[PDB]
């Protein structure tokens, strides 16, 4: 134990006998594949905020997006392999107009990340599959204001501040330190990758309490907070 | 490796090799490019005849998936033919139910979202093939979308895609796409055809040239007789 | 689509070595107790949390099923979700025909099929999980536990997760039949306390409790306070 | 897909089926449970697996298991198997009861389960369930019956036999003192506690460690009874009373 | 569902699975039939008496009115196949209102073994068959189906374990002298079994409607050959 | 119209029929077999819509017999009864047979049982009992002299006062008639009563 | 290796290659060669006759698809019947529905797309034949080529073992066809199998089988008798 | 494992040529084409005397004018002989005439490669065919021998072995064969080069022989009638 193998049980969702899975084990490992990092964090009026990581010069930035509006008032932020991003954007999406048409009205946050987290769960049970390896959540809930809430490959799933990607933990323990809006989004995202980034290197959006509906930003007004951070 | 046998698992250290293996077998076809420009977006392949024998129009590397929309592909080319008649299903069912021509980004979009469903299982095997999608309209300007068989599309300025994809690319670097009129670009995509072509190995092969653009009114279609043959001579002279 | 044949197969010792794995998928799970009272059933658990970052509000581990029927779990807690989804919608199936609150041993018997289900059926592996559930009819209690075999018990006091044989044994010395419910939480709390390792709050333990007034999650406030003297 | 296809339907290099014989030897680590055909009923003798702790004892039985109005049955090997094709005997046993509106004879409900088994061990690649049933039961037909099932479907007809842990030796302790029609019921419960006094090597004999059942008939009426904790009491003590004249 | 192939080629033209399910022919209970030409005698031998059986549900051998049959190997296959054959058989007194022939349910489990050796998924049936009867004109029946799926018809035979022996003692003494009378056949037929064997035995008379024995007869029968069989 | 009849005595039933056939204005057949022998101790009788009899007769016959093949005895007629009734009644579908009959029947421990079902299926145990218009004409002479310890040559006195009414009052040609009897010692036919 | 790479075609090999379908070519590499070739009012193809026997008579390698398309087989021969019956079914629903005969460069496109598919799923074999395609239509003669469903438009090709020197006389001589009548195209192939064959063989009324198609004749095959005046003929070896 | 649909290296399913060695196992069978009909014979092989030899058949009628010899797992030649039968039967029923031998045995020859894993209607085939068949009957064309193996291959014949002994017996055939032998003589050569290759002895009681004739019917040959082309030896 702690190391043993028996058969198939490394190449399929079957048991360890120690009692892990090793594909939704390894499937953690894709999301660091990606080598990207994204950070999130809400106060009492959300915001996510991931790299933009643009190296051929080929490319139409305007296409080239990690941030993804699921319905008008819920926007998220994937990290990961990105076809299996735009798979479960796709099934957010599908999910959330499901719920506002069986239900009559916009589907919750935490609804919505419950309810990804049981479609992924499928995927480490049945063995002719692979789980996805790649999402945070943001909106503006009625009663509990904002609300943060990250999914996993392994189905788990409620935050404050958080981050995803391979600078996880070190933002993560950043965070912790911390906690003990934007600029501390900002400022952690600046401090684990110490590239202190350009205005076409990070998007950002925004959820408030003014104005639900989520809302992505503009250049300019990132450049104006990154320069609002540089006088410090 | 024992973890390469099954597109529905992963290594130990995060890859799924089966689609990394098909980006591979992309890798092996000619090279084919596409230069998205101001007013539309020109096709350009290099196209291998084996054996002198063949017809004329055989193995064509162009397809056209709607009356607005062209293809340009690359890989084990009867996946391309596959993926071409689902480009050309989901357009017409897009005709049919929304009552206008398909816009390129969600038409990209569904067919990533279809060479994606099977890089999943163990039931299927990921595509050969990685292909290109141009269009025009006068509301939408002129795009080109780029899937590779992982199920990743983006959209481009100008790109490559075959066994030459990065000598072509840094060449179409150097070129200003943004401003030149597409009777203009069709002269540097037959250039960089001709000079990323291995004339040593696999020999005699053809050149195929397709835009669509305000000049043809949003409709694509082949480039015509004396305008391919001419950007043939320019590129053979530029050649030496 | 799916596979068809089973991954749980006989060992030539004739155990299905799925499941004794899954078991210990069970045993390295966040430590679960319950004791049946005499006038009610109270279900315990801990809260495997820290990285303070996590909103405690958000995941609860002690899920009600009914108004009088809830559960808890130790193991994986994705598994623990299909398994309240299937049951609030067996019990609820129970409640279209039947027009009455499903017998809590109806529950068990009905929960118990579906996680005996894929542990023979076609290219799924077992459940993750073994559930207490607790349940008030016939002005008597009942506390219940379900394996990822599918078998199931009746207890007084059990316990399940890390250390659970010291909490089996902890649970046979303190426990004698007439004690009360809030003797019951006490005794429970206790009992969760033998391997915490460090500081209990009011945020990382979860306590339920069925009497006759029905099933509900204390609020933090009164777990805060009963954590007072303990 | 071929790579994890385990085959549990396919023969061995020798003609046999692998998951029914482990099937086998899981039963053989299972509880022992007798059961003895007398002249006025049929009992059934068993081990309690549910060996003291906490436990609630919530159900009248915890493996015998009411068929219909006329018939009961035993098991032994896996818990959920067990609860599968118990669950699967009563709806059979209600759609004859359905279909003819008499009670069913006690036979084909024997055959029909064991049709059941019989398919899992051929086809569908599923594993097959590892359990034996005792089954007694009383009809109109030939009255006061036993049968014993296993996992590949095989089933007969018994006076007295025994499954489980050491069910060899105890069916060898029940060749030599059965008579053939002449016992009742109280010498079939002193003969079943006789043996199940020496097949028991876990903390030798106390109040439970047994469930007796027996199916008699009153007034028309089959009744199926698993005796209260007073009478299995009596029955034992009140027994190791006749191992201490025996000198 | 579950479709993969279990019977498939083997490197020299033996499908595996047809050879191991003879091989769970070959330790089954040994069977025999002999045909008189009035009668036809079944003997099939008991597998593990355990003198606490109720002797009335292990018995090995009537499909309709007038056709029994015998087996060898895995017991519920076998039961299986009767049951299959009964509905058959009654499906066919349905359908031409006469009762049944003894070649037309042969046939019938004859191919119901190779369709199984063919199926997706499916493992051969292990058993052999051995089947009399009695048709309208009054001509006496034994015929031979195996899990191949290959039927011929019979004078008398053996079929499991140790067969080979039964049946080369049955080519020796399959005589018109042998078969004059129903008590001889009967004799014979425990004479045959009595070479590796305790058995049952049940008699077919023409219009006679099944009718077993009787093991007191049985025992009478096995003594007069056993003295026999001592001096 | 097709007639029956059938009478439950204390050990034994007696049951009749017509023996015709007709055909909208003539009689096509008239040796006309209505009873069909189900096992050694049960019959029914069967009468109504023409082609939904004969095929409901014969498919409830081979599965009382393959019954008999399956555990090697016969049906209870209560059994039998309830089948029938379950088979018919399963009436609202898209196989509806409009048949009328009576079943007669005899048990070890129960006896002589006479069992009267309509096409909606629902059975009636009766101590007498009669189908057609002929019915209507002579349930009243079996109301008249029927008692439960009836012998059965009083049956076939109470059975030909019955069928003399059918000859003197009923509009349609019922010449000859058809009688069979149950008890413990199997099936018996009877001679032909003939006018 | 080899070994857990040619198990499936569903596999990619890591060097990008799939081995499954690649050693369905062997199927038709091997078999019994055939030469198609096509002038501007006619297609004509010319096979080998493969009889098992002598006294079996020869495999019919042409087939009858309508009075307008006749294909060549090489490899298993029943892949190519069932791609016939196919190819029926195809153009009688073109003539059922539209009321003209179906074109042939749809034709073959439906038949690299009916191959295409178990190329790709779990389970299933490529189809291990390759064609020749002779048919006429209102784009004139045609001559096609299909296993890893390809097809290929061909001015005169030649598939089947050893069909490397007939590829190359016909490489040679192409340059003729295109006006020369019916009875000089038909030679050019007996020519161009005949290369193929081993030296002491020569083509017989019974081992040579040849389909013709032109603007007003309808496709029939050339057998035993009717091979005769197109044997002689003829340039010797 | 692999699949019953897994190419060689040679481009061959192993499965297609494994049923071709399971041909080699099967009684030889031997059918001729004269222009006077087909005459087919096929060897029973009695194993025990105990059986009725009478009661093994190798050799069908698939109409009032076809014939058919198999070799082989006869067990699979029910099935296909069965479908043979309805397909006739169904051409007498649609077009009112006799179906031509080359369209049965095309049907018969489609029903090999009809089978695989995962089309899978309910339950059919999984494995080939092993059993290579001859068709011999008479048509608007005359009298006709066609053979057929597992490869599903179809094609005429003049006369044919198949089987375990089917090697010499080929040779055989190819020496005494002559387009105009009449229908008695070739089954005197056919029982000529059957007894060359039975290990039994030949009689009446372990060979079977039919003919198919223009004027008459196909007429299974009885003990008797064996028997008198047998005396000649």
């Amino acid at each position: 134990s702690r190391g043993s193998s028996a058969g198939f049980d490394r190449h399929i969702t079957i048991f360890s006998p120690e009692g892990r899975l090793y594909q939704v084990e390894y499937a953690f490992k894709a999301i660091n594949q990606g080598g990207l990092t994204s950070v999130a964090v809400r106060g009492k009026d959300a915001v996510i905020v991931t790299q933009k990581k643009v190296p051929d010069k080929l490319l139409d930035s305007s296409t080239v997006t990690h941030l993804f509006k699921i319905t008008e008032n819920i926007g998220c932020v994937m990290t990961g392999m990105t076809a299996d991003s735009r798979s479960q954007v796709q099934r957010a999406r599908y999910e959330a107009a499901n719920w506002k048409y069986k239900y009559g009205y916009e589907i919750p946050v935490d609804m919505l990340c419950k309810r990804i987290a049981d479609i992924s769960q499928v995927y480490t049970q049945n063995a002719e599959m692979r789980p996805l390896g790649c999402m945070i959540l943001i909106g503006i809930d009625e009663e509990q204001g904002p609300q943060v809430y990250k999914c996993d490959p392994a189905g788990y799933y409620g935050f404050k501040a958080t981050a995803a990607g391979v600078k996880q933990t070190e933002s993560t323990s950043f965070l912790e330190k911390k906690v003990k809006t934007v600029e501390t989004a900002i400022t952690c995202l600046s401090t684990v990758l110490s590239i202190d980034f350009k205005p076409s290197e990070i998007e950002v959006g925004v959820v408030t309490v003014e104005n639900p509906k989520f809302r992505i930003l503009t250049e300019a007004e990132i450049d104006a907070h990154l320069v609002a951070l540089a006088e410090r | 490796t024992g973890y390469d046998l099954s597109a529905s698992t992963f290594s130990p250290d995060g890859r799924v090799f089966q689609v990394e293996y098909a980006m591979k077998a992309v890798e092996n076809s000619s090279t084919a490019i596409g230069i998205r420009c101001k007013d539309g977006v020109v096709f350009g392949v290099e196209k291998l005849v084996l054996s002198k024998l063949y017809e004329e129009g055989s193995n064509k590397r162009l397809f056209n998936v709607d009356r607005h929309v062209g293809m340009a592909v690359a890989g084990l080319l009867a996946d391309a033919r596959s993926l071409a008649d689902i480009a050309r299903e989901e357009a017409s069912n897009f005709r049919s139910n929304f009552g206008y021509n398909i816009p390129l980004k969600h038409l990209a979009d569904r067919v990533a979202m279809y060479v994606h469903a099977y890089t999943l299982y163990s039931a299927v095997r990921p595509f050969g093939c990685s292909f290109m999608l141009g269009s025009y309209s006068v509301n939408d300007g002129a795009q080109l979308y780029m899937i590779d068989p992982s199920g990743v599309s983006y959209g481009y300025w100008g790109c490559a895609i075959g066994k030459a994809r990065q000598a072509a690319k840094t060449e179409i670097e150097k070129l200003q796409m943004k401003e030149m009129t597409c009777r203009d670009i069709v002269k540097e995509v037959a250039k960089i055809i001709y000079i990323v072509h291995d004339e040593v190995k696999d020999k005699a092969f053809e050149l195929e040239l397709s835009w669509v653009g305000e000049l043809t009114n949003g409709r694509h279609e082949i480039v015509p007789k004396d305008i391919r043959e001419e950007a043939e001579k320019y590129a053979k002279e530029s050649l030496k | 689509r799916g596979y068809s044949f089973s991954l749980t197969t006989f060992s030539p010792s004739g155990k299905l070595v799925q499941i004794e794995y899954a078991l210990a998928a069970v045993a390295g799970g966040a430590p679960s107790v319950g004791i049946k009272a005499a006038n009610g059933v109270v279900l315990a658990t801990e809260k495997k949390q820290k990285s303070i970052l996590y909103d405690e509000r958000s995941v609860h581990k002690v899920e009600p099923i009914t108004k009088h029927i809830g559960l808890v779990y130790s193991g994986m807690g994705p598994d623990y979700r299909v398994l309240v989804h299937r049951a609030r919608k067996l019990a609820q199936q129970y409640y279209l025909v039947y027009q009455e609150p499903i017998p809590t041993a109806q529950l068990v018997q009905r929960v118990a099929s579906v996680m005996q289900e894929y542990t023979q059926s076609g290219g799924v592996r077992p459940f993750g999980v073994s559930l207490l559930i607790c349940g008030w009819n016939e002005g008597r209690p009942y506390l219940f536990q379900s394996d990822p075999s599918g078998a199931y018990f009746a207890w007084k006091a059990t316990a399940m997760g890390k250390n659970y044989v010291n909490g089996k044994t902890f649970l046979e010395k303190r426990y004698n039949e007439d004690l009360e419910l809030e003797d019951a939480i006490h005794t429970a709390i206790l009992t969760l306390k033998e391997s915490f390792e460090g500081q209990m709050t009011e945020d990382n333990i979860e306590v339920g409790i069925c009497n006759e007034a029905g099933f509900r999650r204390l609020t933090p406030t009164e777990v805060k306070d009963y954590l007072a003297a303990i | 897909s071929r790579r994890y296809d385990s085959r549990t339907t396919i023969f061995s290099p020798e003609g046999r089926l692998y998951q029914v014989e482990y099937a086998m030897e899981a039963i053989g680590h299972a509880g022992t449970c007798l059961g003895i055909l007398a002249n006025d009923g049929v009992l059934l003798a068993a081990e309690r697996r549910n060996i003291h702790k906490l436990l609630d004892e919530v159900f009248f039985s915890e493996k015998i298991y009411k068929l219909n109005e006329d018939m009961a049955c035993s098991v032994a090997g896996i818990t959920s198997d067990a609860n599968v094709l118990t669950n699967e005997l009563r709806l059979i046993a209600q759609r004859y009861l359905l279909q003819y509106q008499e009670p069913i004879p006690c036979e084909q409900l024997v055959t029909a389960l064991c049709d059941i088994k019989q398919a899992y061990t051929q086809f569908g690649g599923k594993r097959p369930f590892g359990v034996s049933l005792l089954y007694i039961g009383w009809d109109k037909h030939y009255g006061f019956q036993l049968y014993q099932s296993d996992p590949s479907g095989n089933y007969g007809g018994w006076k007295a036999t025994c499954i489980g842990n050491n069910s060899a030796a105890a069916v060898s302790m029940l060749k030599q003192d059965y008579k053939e029609g002449e016992m009742t019921l109280k010498s079939a419960l002193a003969l079943a506690i006789k043996v199940l006094n020496k097949t028991m090597d876990v903390s030798k004999l106390s109040a439970e460690k047994v469930e007796i059942a027996t199916l008699t008939r009153e007034n028309g009426k089959t009744v199926i009874r698993v005796l209260k904790q007073k009478e299995v009491e009596q029955l034992i003590k009140k027994h190791e009373e006749e191992e201490a004249k025996a000198e | 569902s579950y479709d993969r192939a279990i019977t498939v080629f083997s490197p020299d033209g033996h499908l595996f699975q047809v050879e191991y399910a003879q091989e769970a022919v070959k330790k089954g209970s040994t069977a025999v039939g002999v045909r008189g030409r009035d009668i036809v005698v079944l003997g099939v031998e008991k597998k593990s008496v355990a003198k606490l059986q109720d002797e009335r549900t292990v018995r090995k051998i009537a499909l309709d009115d007038n056709v029994c049959m015998a087996f060898a190997g895995l017991t519920a296959d076998a039961r299986i196949v009767i049951n299959r054959a009964r509905v058959e058989c009654q499906s066919h007194r349905l359908t031409v209102e006469d009762p049944v022939t003894v070649e037309y349910i042969t046939r019938y489990i004859a191919s119901l073994k190779q369709r199984y050796t063919q199926s997706n998924g499916r493992r051969p049936f292990g058993i052999s068959a051995l089947i009399v009867g009695f048709d309208f004109d009054g001509t006496p029946r034994l015929y031979q189906t195996d899990p191949s799926g290959t039927y011929h018809a019979w004078k008398a035979n053996a079929i499991g374990r140790g067969a080979k022996s039964v049946r080369e003692f049955l080519e020796k003494n399959y005589t018109d002298e042998a078969i004059e009378t129903d008590d001889l056949t009967i004799k014979l037929v425990i004479k045959a079994l009595l070479e590796v064997v305790n058995i049952e035995l049940a008699v077919m008379r023409r219009d006679q409607s099944l009718k077993i024995l009787n093991p007191e007869e049985i025992e009478k029968y096995v003594a007069e050959i056993e003295k026999e069989k001592e001096e | 119209m097709e007639y029956l009849i059938g009478i439950q005595g204390p050990d034994y039933v007696l049951v009749a029929s017509d023996r015709v056939a007709a055909s909208n204005i003539v009689q096509m057949k008239d040796d006309h077999d209505k009873m069909f022998k189900m096992s050694e101790k049960i019959l029914l009788l069967c009468v109504g819509e023409a082609g939904d009899t004969v095929q409901f007769a014969e498919y409830i016959q081979k599965n009382v017999q393959l019954y008999k093949m399956r555990n090697g005895y016969e049906l209870s007629p209560t059994a039998a009864a309830n089948f029938t009734r379950r088979n018919l009644a399963d009436l609202r579908s898209r196989t509806p047979y409009h048949v009328n009959l009576l079943l007669a029947g005899y048990d070890e421990h129960e006896g002589p049982a006479l069992y009267y079902m309509d096409y909606l299926a629902a059975l009636a145990k009766a101590p007498f009992a009669a189908h057609g218009y002929g019915a209507f004409l002579t349930l009243s002479i079996l109301d008249r002299y029927y008692t439960p310890t009836i012998s059965r040559e009083r049956a076939v006195e109470l059975l030909r006062k019955c069928l003399e009414e059918l000859q003197k009052r009923f509009i349609l040609n019922l010449p000859t008639f058809s009688v069979r009897i149950i008890d413990k010692n199997g099936i018996h036919d009877l001679d032909n009563i003939s006018f | 290796f080899r070994n857990q790479y040619d198990n499936d075609v569903t596999v990619w090999s890591p060097q990008g290659r799939i081995h499954q379908i690649e050693y369905a070519m062997e199927a038709v590499k091997q078999g019994s060669a055939t030469v198609g070739l096509k002038s501007k009012t006619h297609a004509v193809l010319v096979a080998l006759k493969r009889a098992q026997s002598e006294l079996a008579a020869h495999q019919k390698k042409i087939l009858h698809v309508d009075n307008h398309i006749g294909i060549s087989i090489a490899g298993l021969t029943a892949d190519a019947r069932l791609l016939c019956n196919f190819m029926r079914q195809e153009c009688l629903d073109s003539r059922f529905v539209f009321d003209r005969p179906l074109p042939v460069s749809r034709l073959v496109s439906l038949i690299g797309s009916k191959t295409q598919i178990p190329t790709q799923r779990y389970g299933r074999r490529p189809y291990g034949v390759g064609l020749l395609i002779a048919g006429y239509d209102d784009m004139g003669p045609h001559i096609f080529q299909t296993p890893s469903a390809n097809y290929f438009d061909c001015r005169a090709m030649s598939i089947g073992a050893r069909s490397q020197s007939a590829r190359t006389y016909l490489e040679r001589h192409m340059s003729e066809f295109m006006e020369c009548n019916l009875n000089e195209l038909v030679k050019h192939g007996l020519r161009a199998l005949r290369e193929t064959l081993p030296a002491e063989q020569d083509l017989t009324t019974k081992n040579v089988s040849i389909g013709i198609v032109g603007k007003d004749l309808e496709f029939t095959i050339y057998d035993d008798d009717d091979v005769s005046p197109f044997l002689e003929g003829l340039e010797e070896r | 494992d692999r699949g019953v649909n897994t190419f060689s290296p040679e481009g061959r399913l192993f499965q297609v040529e494994y049923a071709i060695e399971a041909i080699k196992l099967g009684s030889t069978a031997i059918g001729i084409q004269t222009s006077e009909g087909v005459c087919l014979a096929v060897e029973k092989r009695i194993t025990s005397p105990l059986m009725e030899p009478s009661s093994i058949e190798k050799i069908v009628e698939i109409d009032a004018h076809i014939g058919c010899a198999m070799s082989g797992l006869i067990a699979d030649a029910k099935t296909l002989i069965d479908k043979a039968r309805v397909e006739t039967q169904n051409h007498w029923f649609t077009y009112n005439e006799t179906m031509t031998v080359e369209s049965v045995t095309q049907a018969v020859s489609n029903l090999a490669l009809q089978f695989g894993e995962e089309d899978a209607d309910p339950g059919a085939m999984s494995r080939p065919f092993g059993v290579a068949l001859l068709f011999g009957g008479v048509d608007e064309k005359g009298p006709q021998l066609f053979h057929m193996d597992p490869s599903g291959t179809f094609v005429q014949c003049d006369a044919r072995a198949i089987g375990s002994a089917s090697e010499g017996a080929q040779s055989s055939l190819q020496e005494v064969y002559h387009k105009s032998m009449t229908l008695k003589e070739a089954i005197k050569s056919s029982l000529i080069i059957l007894k060359q290759v039975m290990e039994e002895k030949l009689n009446a009681t372990n060979i079977e022989l039919a003919t198919v004739q223009p004027g008459q019917n196909f007429h299974m040959f009885t003990k008797e009638e064996l028997e008198e082309v047998i005396k000649d030896i």
